[PDB]
């Protein structure tokens, strides 16, 4: 159901905006099928890159620029409608992540990721959702690192329904 | 007579510094033939400071650049100049949209105070901001003259041919008197140069980079009588011309009886049964149309095609729908249809969640046949779970239940070219049965083209003026109504206020009326402007909607429309042989003392040579020249290997109504894809490209492309990125990028390419441009126009050729009459024989030897004549047929008609019309 | 009367107008050739005219160049140069004296004449003419590593290493420490050590310091502080704006303030031209 219009103004977005940095992703945002929150990985990864380590500097080089890329290309002649739309963005974060070992770099900033993610932008974003979930297999210490922040952060938020859900 | 081809790529000249370069007066004279496309602007030819540092800008500048420099749409003549004292450069335009391929005299004079720019001897502009002399004596040795570009590569494209320059101002008259004489040399005071390349090198330098230009030999400089009849504003073709329908309005003559065959198409199931419509049918409604159009001198010929085809028999027919917008969930009433899903589910909502347990079930039900239930997963298209024709909803699976008229076209692939098609659909829409092609469209004797009707309103008793009014549209005549109801706004330029032969339906004895269903006369409000009540409207006109019981008759004009488009573009339903007549009287191009000259127009249908049937002929022009348009296209599938694909909008004509817009007949990479599909970008630097072949493979001799809508971002590149010679042996000449403007059509001369070139394929790195259509130019005496015979002309006078001439027959369309008698009264007119078979007579032309005429130079007001230019071209100011053109006042006599619209003078009669000189009134 | 307004460059180029009279009808402005523009003519007096624009000059302000000056150690070979008179683009040969040669010329070939162009502000264009063993290294730094495959015999070449695989082993200017490094200097890169006759280590090892190498994230379009030094091609002209490809400047991380460190510190870039 991607707005014909909306469409259009993606498209001359992404041949003009540049693939270092995150223009690409700023206008394929406000899209009619909703899917929000690669924006938000941007600003996430880059304001928190200056806690990562040498690896982790090259993870946030190549991943980002890997996304950037396959969304101007993945973004070809793939279906107008949403559910088309949203497997195409989550193909990219499996493929880019995966190409780029996230798992060890994640191994090597495990304290720096718990910070970067929230279990308010995990639900609001559907992007964020496919980040975590490759991370659970990511290693063993990690996972467990994860599911400690996840379930304090909505055990604050939700009171005791998160402790209902928990069960 | 030489003549300069300037090919655009480097190529300039610059006068060598022995001549002494005018100062304070000057006046440039260059006949030129530029081509479409330029580069905006092109420098045709300037004065430049070579010592000015700084400013560069002293100096003059002749060219072509695009008013509006937003969008570079509208390329003029422009004349631009800033003297040594003044402040700022003053640029004047022509007053209309430059005309590529056709030869342009091109003056400019400064006398000091006014600066003027001529086009074709008419002043198309003036102004007075420059004031003194271009340059002092001191700097003299700093001014170069440079020819076919500036030496910032502004360069210009074309023919140049007989530059001239003097040290005076000329007047109009001079200027005219210039231009009559057509390259003839004579040495004058106030010549500083003229140009015959004899010898370029003797007096013009090549540039630096060594590109000196090609030296032709000059076609012509021009042709008497020109025979360029364009259409008024509403009209389409050159039977909506003033001039040409008034000889089949007040003739009887070329009104004669008609016989024009049409093919009625009746499908049938495999067993030759169930007809989609009876023979009853047939039989009725042929004998209603026979004594409708008995009085009007039309009598149709009935020929049925049966075809026994269930496949296609049993799905629905659709009309006025579109498949692309089927499930797009959007609604769209006019596919709404039982066997269409309701639009494919975008006009039926419902209760969708309660709707999940049905999937996955393997067998078709009935709520999951929707675009967002993605129609079951195709259980519901499969031949073996259930019943396509009532089952199959989808607008992809090749199993659909549905069909569109386009596509049944597609599929019978009848010869057009020889019946009127009557097809069958399903029109939803109550106010039409179904959509009729019009004569001025591609598709008019292509398989694609004919009449679509409602076989629930064919045949039946109430219900057969339906097919009498299409087929009206199909010879030409426009609904009644127009005017009022189809104009775009209430300020359409030319809707139909009163009745005239301009504007609405192009027939002034049916007087405006709205959009009506009873025959009786509109109410008063009943009107979308409002501004004026309606009086014996054509209510009962056969092109009216008013129902069949009460439409009757067709008004003696839109028989005359109807009776052009048959000599016009329905030649080939007719059986009878008959040439296309003459449509306009033999024009008197000049009188001696002892003989007159006549040139008429070519027959009206257009053809110079013999119809044969099979041959290319039909094709041939004047010369035994060979134009043709693109007849194959295809261009790759986006997005899928190979894919093959046939854009059929870049075939045939240009059918494009506005330049520069977005259009549905063209061929646009975006509308390569499927609807329901994000549109790929083109590929990186080769671009998407668009192959066009031509049915005759020839030795091309001028290409032309009409690119009717370009984005209006990047550079120079024109978006055209390449265009490629396909040539018959397997060669592919590149001709490199092209710069285009989207209202001009892309002209490029081929007089390097020496095979047989049998398409093209236009690239383009845009994913917006459209192209309309392109044409090969064949050279002269091309190899397949030799062998058929031309049409030939024979004259015959009142009173008759006192020598027994039998016309001695003529090929030139010119005669010259020796055997005269001053001061008697003599008629003349031409009788086309193709073979042995005449035309009708043309229209006479009275010619009283001695006496005055339109031509001569004289204005007898007595005759009509508001002007008079001792020639016989249009788009001088005066017209061919001696009256002022639109926006051309014209003085003196013989007349000099100049562009008074922004001309830097107010006047009379400019002050209730002309705000850009006179004011707000 | 209609007014001429005061006349500009326009009038006459390179030139200043003086205006008595006013910019009048009938009025006179005189103008003056600046120097070195040569008045050429017999007046120089602009008249405001009828048509509301100044009178054609009558004289031009020609430029031109007086004799050039002599180069250093360089010869004059076009002889018509001598003179005091040479227009705007004329040029003028020199050719380098014996054991002499103009700088930027190559190793292969040494240039040992040039030309000079008199330019357009009556200048000239500048040219030149140019002509046992040895001791444990046991005061060594904490990241820095010595490899001494051949012994300490003098005249061997020991490997100097750091910890940090991306830390350089060099030494700086004896004004500047490890946290002093200015953003215009380049450090010298020291590879080996050499011990000489004297039973001493050259350079010392106590002058070597292993100062942090500039990360691989040079010239990938990100402007990181880091790699933003004299050290290294100032991240591979990533942080200035000319010098990078997508003539845009995203610093990394986003963070990095584009007007503190990650700041465009080149001095070749055009905006610090
Ligand atoms: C029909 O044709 C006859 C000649 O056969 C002519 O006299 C008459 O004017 C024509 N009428 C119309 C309406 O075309
Ligand atoms: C009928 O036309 C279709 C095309 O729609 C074609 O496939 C088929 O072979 C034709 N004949 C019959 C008997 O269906
Ligand atoms: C389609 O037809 C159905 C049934 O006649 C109707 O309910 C629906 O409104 C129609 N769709 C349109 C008008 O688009
Ligand atoms: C399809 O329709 C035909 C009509 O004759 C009928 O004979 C046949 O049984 C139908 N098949 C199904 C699966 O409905
Ligand atoms: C046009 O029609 C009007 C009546 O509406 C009539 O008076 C006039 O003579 C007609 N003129 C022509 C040229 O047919
Ligand atoms: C049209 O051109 C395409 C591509 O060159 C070709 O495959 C096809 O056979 C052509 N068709 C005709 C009718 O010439
Ligand atoms: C065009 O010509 C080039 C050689 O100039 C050749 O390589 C190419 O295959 C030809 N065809 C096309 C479609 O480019
Ligand atoms: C130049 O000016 C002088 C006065 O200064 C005058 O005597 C002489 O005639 C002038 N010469 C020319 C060539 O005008
Ligand atoms: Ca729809
Ligand atoms: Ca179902
Ligand atoms: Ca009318
Ligand atoms: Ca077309
Ligand atoms: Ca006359
Ligand atoms: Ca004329
Ligand atoms: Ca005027
Ligand atoms: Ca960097
Ligand atoms: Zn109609």
């Amino acid at each position: 159901r991607l707005s014909l219009q909306n469409t259009a103004e993606i498209q001359h977005c992404l041949v003009n905006a540049g693939d270092v940095g995150c223009g690409v992703f700023e206008c394929f945002e406000n899209n009619s099928c909703e899917i929000r929150g690669l924006h938000g990985i941007c600003m996430t990864f880059l304001h928190n890159a200056g806690k990562f380590d040498a690896q982790g500097k090259s993870f946030i080089k190549d991943a980002l620029k890997c996304k950037a890329h396959a969304l101007r290309h993945r973004f070809g002649c793939i279906s107008r409608k949403c559910p088309a739309i949203r497997e195409m963005v989550s193909q990219l974060q499996r493929e880019c992540y995966l190409k780029h070992d996230l798992c060890a770099a994640a191994q090597e900033n495990t304290r720096v990721i718990v910070e970067m993610i929230h279990f308010k932008d995990l639900l609001l974003h559907e992007p964020y959702v496919d980040l975590v979930n490759l991370l659970l297999t990511c290693g063993e210490e990690v996972k467990e690192a994860i599911t400690h922040s996840v379930q304090v952060q909505c055990e604050q938020n939700w009171g005791s329904l998160c402790s209902i859900l928990s069960f | 007579s030489r003549a300069l081809y300037f090919s655009g790529r480097g190529e300039q000249l610059r006068l060598r510094a022995d001549l002494e370069l005018p100062r304070d007066a000057f006046t440039l004279q260059v006949w030129l033939r530029a081509e479409g496309g330029q580069r905006s602007p092109a420098v045709i030819t300037g004065l430049y400071d070579k010592c000015s540092y700084i400013s560069r800008d002293r100096g003059w500048v002749v060219g072509i650049h695009t008013i509006s420099d937003q969008d570079n749409k509208d390329p003029r003549y422009f004349f631009s100049l800033k003297t040594d004292r003044a402040r700022q450069v003053t640029t004047i335009n022509a007053h209309r949209s430059y005309l590529p391929g056709q030869w342009v005299y091109l003056a400019a004079t400064y006398d000091g105070q006014f600066m003027k720019l001529y086009v074709n001897g008419a002043q198309v502009a003036t102004s007075g901001e420059q004031v003194g002399g271009i340059f002092s004596p001191l700097t003299q040795k700093c001014k170069v003259l440079m020819l076919g570009g500036s030496a910032l590569n502004h360069n210009y494209r074309g023919y140049i041919e007989h530059f001239s320059l003097w040290k005076v101002a000329r007047t109009q008259r001079e200027i005219l008197s210039d231009m009559e004489t057509h390259g003839a040399h004579t040495a004058l005071p106030q010549l500083l140069l003229q140009e015959n390349w004899d010898n370029v090198k003797h007096a013009w330098s090549p540039m630096k980079d060594g590109s000196s230009p090609k030296v032709e030999f000059s076609n012509a400089h021009g042709f008497l009588l020109d025979t360029s009849l364009e259409p008024p504003l509403c009209g389409q073709t050159l039977c909506d011309n003033t001039e040409v329908i008034a000889s089949y309005n007040q003739l009887s003559s070329f009104r004669q009886p008609k016989v024009v065959r049409y093919r009625v198409v009746n499908l049938y199931e495999d067993d030759h049964k169930n007809p989609t419509v009876t023979r009853e049918q047939v039989d009725f409604q042929h004998h209603q149309l026979a004594e409708a159009f008995k009085q009007y001198n039309i009598s149709w010929e009935l020929d049925v095609l049966e075809v026994s085809n269930s496949s296609l028999r049993r799905r629905l027919i659709l009309a006025n729908c579109d498949i692309s917008k089927i499930g797009d969930e959007n609604c769209d009433p006019e596919c709404n249809h039982t066997l269409t899903g309701h639009d494919g589910g975008d006009c039926r909502h419902l209760r969708h969640p309660a709707f999940v347990k049905k999937q996955h079930n393997g067998v078709c039900d009935m709520d999951c046949n929707y675009e967002r239930f993605n129609f079951d997963g195709g259980e519901c298209c499969d031949p073996e779970i259930t019943n396509v024709t009532q089952t199959c909803f989808d607008p992809d699976s090749p199993h659909r239940a549905y069909l569109d008229v386009n596509e049944l076209k597609n599929i019978l692939k009848l010869d057009g070219s020889t019946h009127l098609n009557i097809f069958f659909a399903k029109s939803s829409e109550e106010e039409l049965a179904g959509v009729a092609t019009w004569p001025w469209d591609k598709e008019a004797l292509m398989h694609l083209g004919g009449i679509v009707l409602n076989p629930s309103f064919y045949g039946m008793p109430g219900h057969t003026h339906t097919m009498i009014h299409q087929i009206g549209h199909s010879l030409g005549l426009y609904h009644v109504f127009r005017g009022i109801s189809e104009i775009q706004s209430c300020s359409d330029p030319c809707m139909e206020t009163e009745p005239s032969f301009e504007t609405g339906d192009l027939c002034n004895d049916t007087n405006p009326a709205p959009k009506h269903k009873s025959c009786g006369d509109p109410g008063p409000g009943n009107d979308t402007c409002g501004f004026h009540s309606f009086f014996n409207t054509p209510y009962n006109n056969f092109m009216s909607y008013a129902d069949d019981d009460c439409t009757d008759s067709f008004t003696p004009n839109q028989v005359a429309r109807m009776h052009c488009y048959l000599d016009l573009v329905y030649q080939g339903w007719q059986p009878s042989r008959k040439p296309a007549p003459v449509a306009l009287a033999p024009q008197v191009l000049g009188h001696t003392t002892d003989s007159v000259t006549l040139e008429w127009f070519p027959p009206i249908d257009g053809h110079f040579f013999e119809r044969e049937l099979g041959s290319a002929c039909h094709l041939c022009l004047e010369g035994r020249i060979l134009v043709q348009y693109a007849s194959n296209a295809s261009s790759p599938m986006p997005c899928s290997p190979s894919g093959h694909w046939s854009p059929r909008e870049a075939e045939g004509h240009p059918d494009v109504e506005q330049p520069c817009k977005s259009s549905v007949r063209t061929w646009s990479p975006n509308s390569a894809v499927n609807p329901h599909t994000v549109p790929p970008a083109c590929p990186e630097p080769q671009g998407c490209y668009l192959e066009l072949e031509f049915l005759y493979p020839l030795v091309p001799e001028s290409l032309t492309i009409w690119v009717t809508f370009v984005s209006t971002d990047w550079d120079s590149s024109g978006a055209v990125n390449d265009i490629k010679l396909l040539a018959v042996s397997g060669k592919n000449i590149s001709l490199g990028p092209q710069n285009v403007f989207c209202d001009v059509p892309l002209t490029i001369r081929l007089w390097d390419v020496g095979e047989e070139v049998y398409g093209i394929q236009i690239y383009t790195l845009d994913e917006h441009l459209e192209i309309d259509a392109a044409m090969l130019t064949s050279t002269a005496d091309t190899p397949l126009c030799l062998q058929c015979k031309p049409l030939k002309y024979k004259v015959v006078r009142d009173p008759p050729l006192q020598m027994d001439v039998a016309s001695i027959l003529h090929l030139n369309r010119k005669f010259v009459d020796m055997d005269l008698n001053l001061g008697s009264v003599y008629q003349y007119w031409v009788i086309t024989i193709s073979g042995t078979e005449e035309s009708e007579p043309s229209p006479a032309v009275t010619y009283i030897h001695g006496s005055g005429y339109c031509g001569d130079g004289i204005i007898q007001k007595d005759q009509g004549e508001q002007c008079d230019d001792m020639n016989k071209i249009n788009g001088d100011g005066c017209s061919l047929f001696c009256r002022q053109e639109v926006s051309f006042n014209c003085i003196d006599e013989p007349s000099r008609c100049y562009f008074h619209d922004g001309d830097g003078v107010c006047e009379e009669f400019e002050q209730k019309t002309s705000i850009k000189d006179c004011g707000v009134y």
